[PDB]
């Protein structure tokens, strides 16, 4: 039975709808009285409405929150021009004639413009070229083709000021200033046949109506006035200019009435025309802006609506909410990824409304009489009628007997409830995702670790943000769109986002690398904590000393893969190629090769699974890993997301234990590298520095040769640089040959868990060369960097090249050297997170609003078809194969390897 | 021959003498000891409409600290009694006029000019040269270093501001329009003048002058100020030929001037254009006088000296035009001079005396219209002194320091000092800052210039917008006072150069610049510089003097101005340093100090301009020939917060200055008023504890007294991956044996306000009856005057203060001051104060029990943060072969990509440390190698490599693998999960829009912006996205005529809708909408915009 609004027509107002739309003139300019009781005819007076309490309106009457708000008027005593129709009223006055009002075009040209201009309107940009053609054309004219007068010429001024050079003397021209009466009167004489061909309508948009007689008032609702410490009641700055043009207005009136000279006349009405102007754009150019008494400019309508604080973004397009939570986030393994730990305190305040019905009639009415207290409890009742009532000790028990069908109970957070998780800023649309609802004592949020790549979150003190829906098709809505184990899938790349991190993938490695072995308790009880459903342990792989069993981590892992999958792939471990092209050969000799012969030829490196059966290979990134994760892709590809869920959090669970049990550490001699691998390097660094050294000494010669580098310092810079990389990246490769893979950090390093070979040759070798901008460190005192160094030296040294590494520590130059290095990044970060922004948002703006039709194309909002085929192919991004359109080779080895085994 | 350790003990004795923040005491005590008199002299004195009366102004004195009581008497004031009463720390000014009566003078008569506030501990304050045990009795910490303000009771600090150098010629590059410009700063009497000359494409000068619409030609303008024959242009702008040759090309070109007055003209015709004829020549002669070069001399007779200076800037433009000489980078520190407190207090009291002056000749005329000539003249000296309102003074004083909004655009000039601890307090106080916006990128200006090597610390800076744009002092950083400049200038004289109006710079003579400014001309410029040095060396002439020569262009440079940040260096002659090993005892001994040092020749300062010339060694084995200096302390180039990371040398930039910066917000004993002080918030630690290991700087400058944080056995493994992505596993019973425990402070301030009319508040338990009156178990604990019992338990929404307000906007208004709505804990103590007005001022202080729990952060001093992820029983913590069980256990991935040595190293030195009973050196350069910590290790049974040996707590078998285990120190952030979380079911709103408060305190709703929209919408959630956005907030209903779409007038008298413009009733509908849009037509409809509604059915 409630309508809708369909569309909405921009229209110019009219005078005379001013005076019938309002219910009150404004002609006393006082804002209020003794103990309240606005002044009759004021700015605050009743009729336009109420806001403070205890006082009714007369219009409408009422409470200060039922009444809407009504409109008053001003009547102006002389017209006056709009600030922002006036470059609008200066083309209309420079176009059209001043006898008869008509345009300053033929009657042949107006047919053409009249045809062109109906054919093809849409289009904003093409209206716009013919009516500038048309203003052009109408310009250019001297004398009225429809009378023979003459059209001087009209100037404009940027504060709203028109005045033409009415002819003089002699034909001197004289610059007549206009007014806004004979402005009116040339407005009013323009006919509305040819008003389309100067871009208005003749029904909503009158060019008299342009010109301002009357002005309305905005409600008071709509300027409030706010107590201060005193009771200052200091009200909006709107209120402030309405006092001011009223007060204008009002001895205008009176020194109209009196006939005093003329000058003072136009003089009250510049004053108000100013006045005017502030009030509809303080920031208008050309004018001073109105400061209040602390030298501040007024805030009037046109600075209300814009700006990130104005009216139409920040406060429709965003605002507070209720029913949301914020707090530090922690971390917690123990949970699924699908769930958050939530503090028992925000459940008791934040609360889901739940319908009573026959079959959580019970569990409702228990947890009203458990209160608002304990903690499985409600807060508020509705009662079907629709008054709330407040759940207290004194009530409780007559209440929860009074619940019966119809009711509404706003009970406490439960487990299982659905909850919107997110974090700041949202750059993506994984930003915002829903979890299940699981209570936790103490006051942080818990959220898994796997799930922290989505939000892009660690635990050194960021906050996030939850939402709780509140209506059933919200909550389903969030249930079935948004829920954790559905975005497992980047819709960027076609990749998994949701896989392990860090320790998951280093326990991986340390599980399935070669000759770990595993005990009987060790491997009972990680299969315990995993929570893997298993009964019976597999029989023993290798009998160890004493006679005890032993069980190869390969075969642990085996356990929680799925039945039928086979893949095999190279990941990141690799270093003999030999050994993977052996092992390749022999798997593609025939398909099903015998497993014994694939143990035989195992190699860390090659990770092959045959039947479930992890035969040979090290778990890598490259297996359930942030950005590559096959397995994970794998499986979440060909059994479901309910399946990828459960070999998550059985994976996550057993790599936690393996590292936590068998130890993992780094230490001070994780970079300790033997006598000869320092000596390598002290030889490496020397020689670089005499090539440099000899280059600088044949540029000093002039010998240098110009590249085709421009100018022969460049060429001498480039070759240093060059220079000086390659010998870093000498130095980081011999230093990554002498550490082996027994070390922790190269373990971490290599697997990519975390860091890369940069950080180790860094900590180990040398830091290398410095720079800012692509360019070496130039900055600083006439022909050198610091004082320490002699003017005109080019050396390495003097230019920012650091030979020491972290370990060996730095000497004071190289630290402020490092120190001027790492400023350059700081602000880099700073820099481009702002500028990143802007663009996403000029995107978003942009393409904000296409989808897909029920065809399968994609059309604008007017109805123009983008595309005829979504992405040319019309497969989604999320669920292509990593871009493509669909894996043949995965298809075809898969079903082959089904059929025939 | 000496060691790092002589220059040691050398360098430490500077801080031991001049302190930690002399650049606010000097520059203040140097304003109030001569710059009110200099702006007094300035004014001159009024000039009153009287006929035949005159005042002349005498000399300016000022008084004591003290206070206006509301009763009649004055009483000494002590900072202490400012703070609690909210008062403000001032003195008053007494200023003595001598009346002049038909050009006679009489005897000068002594009034009081208002009141001027006191920086703290300087030479006028009441607490400067007090021993310690009277600065307790006082009940001041003494190592309180002063240098700030107390603004109503508000610690009001001067952060110094970093200006382009005045009066100094800069040539810059504009590729844009192809034009090379130089540009002056001229400053006089607080007013600034950019003058530029400019050459543009076609080879011709134009000079660009404040007020003059448009550039003129730079002979018209040359023409103006006399000098009218074309050869004294070619003269001055030098001699040489390409230059007279464009000199002569600008001459042809502007061969239409050649009298000063066609010229004054065509500048009046600029200036003043369609004007009177004699209005216009003489608003050109004003502009000139005033607008172009005003430093050089305001006066008529001052046009030579101007043309010459404006000739001088041409030469420069002309000659870089020609590639003689390059663009000058504004970093550099040669360039920039700081805005210290005394200059920028000096410019504000400036500007307060012209409004006093102003309204001192308002009165005064003003009373002799009223009445007569000789109830004026009868007794003069009455008159003067009841013509005197000092409160215009006072309160532009106060306001200005007070909002921090200084006249002229300045903001933020003066911020509330923090007080979280030593290291916060100590860092704001030798904050620098940039004027310039922080929004715009600014890549040359935020990088690190090499000038700033020993002026500026190199890592503390802030992480977000203001990184680079906001730095702080080195420690080896002293300012300079300005010295009187007409000695200097005569001493010059009388060295031997010959005046700059006698001959013109021939290239074959060295120019010579006093503070920018050309002065004449010689011929040895190095052995004018050399003399000058042995002058200053030997104690002729003043130490902030200093002098620099360049060869290539000829010039000498000498500065005296105020501003320059400089460091000292031991002087080196022939290769062997002055600074000999018996100086060194002496130092020691007590018989020798920092000044005598400096008086001996020993030891200089080197400003960025000197320091051009320098060759300096940075270690005492490395002096050779060449050099001429010697470096005193390589690691006090750094910050004063930045000096706490130990073995700084070894960490990766970033993590350093992460580090350095969270050094001011760790937890700890502060101060030790912190049980009588009364501040908005404030933490102690309990168990505060000195770093094992700690570089030798922070025992020199106090921080060890006032230690902020503990020392923590560390072990790095992982641990049911609670501690992944960079959190950390604390053990439950050294919590609960007192680590980390700390106490929170919050002052609620209540004030019995009296308004006009006699209607005043009052402090009592408010009845029932009263309107607002909120629960009875609010006000539970307060006694019957109104006030809370100390030691009494709150626990949010309590009643501290009772009291009720008039009915006035037979009712009373409730106005109790409550305890924040989230917080909790048991009040500490409770003050009665009388404040300045006569009222009475209460004040209530909270504290909170906080014990660790998750959430709350954590960091150590290499930049290593995070938060408490699992707390962990002891008996399931691991332990150590030797009887070790970890206090605190952080994970192995986050060290590399960290590249943090330095944490290892600190761990090893911890335990050795702690092992051997000695605290470890671990100074930034010179601290104890790490080789010899291993092998101090081995030594003591102990692993070289730091690993041990442990056992699993919950198998009780061995781990594997070997463990990392060692001793670091950690402090507590204020970054703590209690102040941190916040929910809102349904909350209060706004009055406007409606919608849900912003803010923890009132309840107010988090934001879901528009980047939450655009997320929701790709996610295709629609009905989701109108609950979170319309259904929860600003719900509305409204009715619309069918034909206008105005908005329908509903009738509740006449139960029945209309609309008022159209007068239709017999198609209303009623549509729901947001109440932002609703005022969004409205606010259309405030302007000529009409909406028109069109209406569907779904
Ligand atoms: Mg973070
Ligand atoms: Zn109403
Ligand atoms: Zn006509
Ligand atoms: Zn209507």
């Amino acid at each position: 039975m409630k309508k809708v609004i369909g569309s909405i027509e921009f229209g110019i107002l009219s005078p005379q709808e001013i005076r019938k739309m309002s219910a009150v003139e404004v002609t006393v300019p006082d804002t209020y009285d003794d103990d309240g009781y606005p002044i009759e005819g004021g700015v605050m007076d009743k009729r336009m409405g109420v806001i403070d309490p205890g006082l009714r309106c007369e219009t409408c009457g009422g409470r200060a929150g039922e009444c809407p708000g009504h409109f008053g008027h001003i009547e102006l005593a002389r017209p006056v021009i709009h600030v922002g129709f006036a470059k609008t009223i200066y083309r209309i006055l420079e176009s059209t004639c001043r006898e008869c009002g008509r345009i300053k075009l033929t009657d042949e040209e107006i047919e053409e413009y009249m045809k062109k201009i109906e054919l093809a309107r849409n289009r904003r940009s093409e209206f716009n070229e013919i009516i500038k053609e048309i203003h052009k054309k109408a310009k250019e004219r001297m004398v009225c083709p429809h009378c023979g007068a003459p059209q001087y010429p009209i100037k404009f001024e940027k504060p709203t000021i028109y005045w033409e050079i009415r002819k003089d003397e002699q034909g001197n021209e004289y610059r007549h200033r206009l007014m806004p009466t004979e402005v009116r009167d040339w407005l009013e004489k323009i006919p509305d046949k040819d008003l389309p061909l100067l871009g208005l309508d003749p029904e909503k948009s009158r060019p008299e109506w342009m010109v301002l007689t009357v002005l309305p008032v905005p409600p008071v609702t709509a300027r409030p006035s706010i107590t201060l410490e005193t009771g200052i009641r200091a009200e909006d700055d709107l209120t402030h200019k309405l006092v001011d043009i009223i007060r204008i207005n009002n001895r205008l009136k009176q020194n109209i009435e009196a006939g005093a000279p003329q000058l003072i006349i136009e003089d009250l009405w510049d004053l108000l025309q100013y006045h005017v102007t502030t009030y509809i754009n303080n920031e208008a150019p050309g004018v001073p802006p109105a400061k209040h008494k602390s030298g501040r400019p007024l805030k009037t309508l046109a600075q209300r609506l814009k700006g990130k604080e104005g009216r139409f973004r920040g406060n429709l397009s965003g605002k507070r909410v209720n029913f949301s939570a914020r707090t530090v986030i922690s971390p917690d393994p123990m949970i699924s990824i699908n769930e958050v730990g939530v503090p028992v305190e925000v459940a008791m305040e934040l609360t889901v409304p739940e319908k009573v019905t026959e079959f959580n009639i019970e569990r409702l009415r228990k947890m009203v009489l458990n209160g608002p207290d304990k903690y499985p409890g409600a807060n508020y009742v509705i009662d079907p009628e629709g008054r709330r009532r407040r759940i207290m000790d004194s009530n409780k028990e007559t209440l929860a007997n009074q619940l019966d069908i119809g009711w509404t109970v706003e009970r406490h957070l439960m487990d299982g409830d659905i909850v919107l998780f997110n974090r700041q800023p949202s750059l993506h649309r994984m930003s915002i995702m829903a979890h299940r609802v699981r209570v936790m004592p103490y006051r942080t949020f818990r959220l898994n670790l796997a799930v922290c790549p989505p939000y892009n979150a660690d635990f050194d003190g960021d906050e996030m943000n939850l939402h709780v829906p509140q209506t059933e098709e919200a909550q389903a809505e969030a249930r079935i769109l948004m829920e954790v184990q559905n975005h497992i899938i980047s819709p960027r790349y076609g990749g998994p986002i949701i896989g392990g991190i860090q320790d998951h993938i280093s326990g991986g490695y340390l599980l399935t690398r070669e000759g770990a072995y595993f005990t009987r308790d060790e491997v009972e009880q990680m299969l315990m904590f995993a929570g893997v459903d298993i009964t019976e342990l597999p029989e023993p792989d290798k009998y160890d000393e004493n006679g005890n069993p032993l069980w190869s981590g390969k075969t642990i892992f085996s356990l929680l893969l799925p039945e039928d999958l086979t893949v095999w792939y190279r990941n990141k471990l690799c270093d003999e190629p030999e050994r993977c092209e052996a092992l390749e050969k022999l798997i593609e000799e025939k398909l099903m090769p015998d497993p014994e012969e694939v143990r035989k030829l195992a190699y860390d490196g090659f990770v092959y699974i045959q039947n479930g059966k992890l035969l040979s290979g090290a778990i890598d990134k490259k297996a359930y890993g942030r950005e590559d994760g096959i397995i994970l892709d794998l499986i979440v590809r060909e059994y479901g997301v309910e399946r990828a869920r459960q070999f998550l959090d059985q994976v996550t669970k057993l790599t936690i234990w393996v590292i936590t049990h068998k130890g993992f550490t780094t230490g001070i001699d994780d970079e300790d590298l033997p006598e000869e691998a320092r000596d390598r390097i002290r030889e490496i660094i020397r020689e670089a520095e005499e090539r440099v050294n000899k280059l600088i000494e044949a540029y000093k010669r002039g010998e240098l040769e110009p590249l085709p580098g421009k100018s022969l310092e460049d060429t001498l810079e480039s070759l240093i640089m060059a220079v000086l990389a390659e010998a870093r990246d000498n130095a980081g490769a011999v230093a990554e040959k002498y550490l082996g893979m027994d070390n922790h950090t190269v373990i971490m390093a290599k697997t990519g868990a975390r860091g890369k070979i940069l950080n180790i040759t860094q900590m180990a070798a040398l830091l290398g060369q410095q720079s800012i901008r692509g360019k070496r460190l130039y900055r600083g005192f006439r022909g050198r960097v610091l004082s320490h160094f002699k003017p005109g030296d080019l050396g390495a040294r003097a230019k920012g090249f650091v030979v020491n590494s972290y370990k060996s520590g730095l000497t004071p130059q190289e630290y402020f050297f490092h120190a001027m290095g790492g400023r350059e990044g700081l602000v880099d970060t700073a820099v481009r997170t702002a500028q990143s922004g802007y663009m996403q948002r000029r995107l978003i703006n942009a393409l904000q609003d296409l989808k897909v039709e029920y065809d399968g194309t994609v059309r604008s909002p007017e109805g123009i078809i983008v595309q005829f085929k979504y992405g040319e192919d019309g497969v989604d991004p999320m669920k292509s194969w990593r871009g493509k359109t669909v894996d043949v080779d995965r298809i075809i080895v898969r079903t082959l390897l089904k059929m025939r085994g | 021959d000496v060691t790092p350790d002589d220059l040691w003990i050398v360098m430490e004795s500077y801080w031991q003498e001049k302190g930690l923040v002399r650049q606010h005491l000097d520059s203040y005590n140097a304003f109030i000891e001569r710059g009110l008199q200099e702006v007094v002299n300035e004014f001159g004195g009024i000039k009153p409409d009287i006929p035949d009366f005159e005042v002349k102004f005498g000399k300016i004195r000022v008084g004591e600290p003290e206070f206006q009581e509301p009763h009649g008497q004055r009483k000494p004031l002590y900072p202490m009694d400012a703070r609690i009463r909210n008062l403000t720390y001032a003195a008053p000014l007494y200023l003595e006029m001598i009346p002049v009566i038909k050009g006679v003078e009489q005897d000068p008569v002594e009034v009081r000019i208002g009141e001027l506030p006191i920086m703290l501990k300087s030479k006028v304050c009441r607490l400067y040269g007090l021993s310690d045990e009277e600065l307790i009795k006082l009940g001041e910490d003494p190592k309180d270093p002063g240098g700030y303000f107390i603004i109503n009771g508000s610690e009001r600090v001067i952060v110094s501001i970093e200006d382009i150098a005045p009066n100094r010629t800069l040539v810059e590059k504009d590729e844009r329009q192809e034009k090379y410009i130089a540009k002056v700063f001229s400053y006089r009497h607080g007013y600034r003048a950019l003058v530029a000359v400019e050459r543009r494409k076609d080879g011709i000068l134009y000079v660009d002058i404040p007020n003059v619409p448009k550039p003129v030609k730079f002979v018209y303008v040359m023409r103006a100020l006399g000098l009218e024959r074309d050869k004294d242009i070619v003269e001055a702008v030098g001699n040489d030929p390409e230059v007279q040759q464009i000199m002569f090309d600008n001459l042809e070109d502007a061969s239409d001037i050649t009298t000063q007055q066609e010229a004054l003209e065509f500048i009046g015709k600029l200036v003043a254009p369609g004007q009177a004829r004699e209005y216009r020549l003489k608003r050109a002669e004003y502009v000139i006088d005033n607008n172009l070069l005003p430093h050089m001399g305001v006066s008529p007779e001052d046009r030579i000296k101007k043309a010459y200076y404006l000739g001088m800037m041409a030469l420069k433009v002309i000659e870089l035009s020609l590639g003689r000489r390059p663009e000058d980078d504004k970093d550099h520190y040669a360039n920039k001079r700081l805005r210290l407190a005394g200059d920028l207090l000096k410019d504000l009291f400036r500007v307060a005396f012209s409004q006093l002056v102003k309204d001192i000749q308002y009165q005064m005329t003003k009373t002799y219209q009223r009445k007569g000539d000789k109830y004026t003249f009868g007794n003069i000296h009455r008159f003067i002194r009841n013509s005197i309102r000092p409160d215009v003074l006072t309160e532009r004083i106060e306001h200005a320091l007070a909002t921090g909004a200084w006249p002229g655009g300045r903001t933020g000039v003066s911020q509330l000092l923090d007080r979280t601890n030593y290291m916060s307090t100590l860092s704001h106080l030798r904050r620098v800052t940039s004027p310039l916006d922080r929004e715009q990128p600014h890549f040359e200006a935020r990088d690190l210039h090499g000038t700033h090597w020993g002026r500026i610390c190199p890592t503390e800076t802030p992480e977000g917008p203001n990184c680079g744009l906001v730095k702080n002092l080195a420690l080896m950083a002293q300012i300079t006072t300005a010295v009187p400049e007409e000695e200097i200038r005569e001493y010059l004289m009388s060295l031997g150069i010959v005046p700059i109006e006698v001959r013109r710079p021939d290239p074959t003579l060295w120019r010579v610049y006093l503070n920018g400014v050309l002065i004449g001309t010689i011929e040895d410029g190095k052995a004018l510089v050399q003399r000058i040095r042995q002058d200053r060396r030997s104690g002729k002439i003043s130490d902030v003097i200093n002098v620099a020569y360049y060869e290539d262009v000829k010039e000498v440079y000498v500065n005296s101005d105020d501003g320059r940040v400089r460091r000292p260096l031991i002087i080196v002659e022939n290769g062997v340093p002055k600074l000999t090993k018996e100086h060194v005892q002496a130092v020691k001994e007590g018989r020798l100090k920092w000044s005598d040092l400096i008086k001996m020749g020993i030891i200089e300062y080197l400003d960025a301009e000197e320091e051009e010339n320098a060759y300096v060694a940075m270690w005492p084995w490395e002096v050779t020939e060449e050099h001429t200096h010697l470096e005193l302390m390589p690691a006090a180039i750094l910050g004063l917060p930045a000096s706490l990371v130990p073995y700084p040398e070894h960490n990766a930039a970033p993590r350093n200055t992460y580090g350095a910066g969270m050094a001011k917000q760790s937890l700890g004993l502060g101060w030790a008023n912190f049980r009588i002080r009364v501040d908005t918030r404030g933490h102690l630690l309990h168990y505060p504890q000195i770093p094992l290991v700690n570089s030798r700087i922070m025992k020199a400058v106090g921080y060890e007294d006032r230690p902020a944080g503990q020392n923590f056995v560390v072990a790095v493994l992982a641990y049911q991956g609670y501690n992944m992505e960079d959190a950390i596993i604390i053990n439950k019973a050294s919590i609960e044996r007192g680590l980390a425990r700390s106490t929170f402070f919050r002052t609620y301030e209540a004030e019995e306000k009296k308004y006009l009319g006699g209607q005043t508040d009052k402090f009592e338990i408010p009845d029932p009856t009263v309107r607002g009156y909120r629960g009875e178990k609010y006000y539970r604990n307060l006694d019957e005057d109104g006030l809370i019992f100390p030691e009494s338990k709150v626990e949010g929404k309590d009643v501290l203060v009772g009291r009720t307000s008039p009915p006035r906007f037979q009712e009373r208004r409730e106005t109790s001051v409550a305890v924040r709505p989230s917080e909790k804990g048991v009040v500490d103590k409770v003050i009665i104060t009388e404040t300045g007005d006569g009222t009475k001022l209460v004040k209530v202080t909270v504290r909170d029990l906080r014990i660790p729990e998750l959430g709350d952060k954590f960091a150590s001093r290499h930049g290593q943060k995070g938060v408490i992820g699992l707390i962990v029983p002891q008996e399931d913590m691991p332990w150590t072969e030797s009887g070790i069980v970890p206090d605190l256990i952080v994970n192995p991935h986050g060290i590399p990509s960290r590249m943090t040595v330095g944490q290892l190293i600190e761990a090893i030195g911890g335990k050795v440390a702690s092992l051997k009973g000695r605290r470890v050196d671990g100074t930034a350069f010179i601290g104890e190698p790490e080789e010899k910590l291993r092998k101090e290790l081995e030594e003591l049974g102990f692993k070289h490599t730091g690993r041990e040996i442990m056992y699993d707590g919950i198998t009780g078998k061995r781990l594997e693998a070997d463990i990392f285990i060692g001793v670091i120190y950690y402090q507590r952030l204020h970054h703590m999960v209690a102040d941190k979380i916040h929910a809102r079911s349904r909350g209060p709103v706004q009055v406007l829009t409606k919608q849900p408060t912003e803010g923890r305190a009132r309840e107010g709703g988090l934001r879901f912006g528009e980047m939450e929209r655009d997320v929701l919408v790709g996610h295709g959630a629609a009905m989701l996205l109108i609950e979170r956005l319309l259904e929860e907030s600003d719900k509305t209903e409204v009715w619309v005529c069918e034909n206008c779409g105005h908005i329908a007038l509903e009738d509740k008298r006449r139960r029945r809708v209309y609309c008022p413009v159209c007068g239709e009733e017999e198609r209303i509908s009623k549509v729901e909408m947001s109440y932002a849009f609703k005022l969004l037509l409205d606010e259309l409809k405030a302007m000529v915009i009409r909406p028109k509604l069109n209406l569907s059915e779904r």
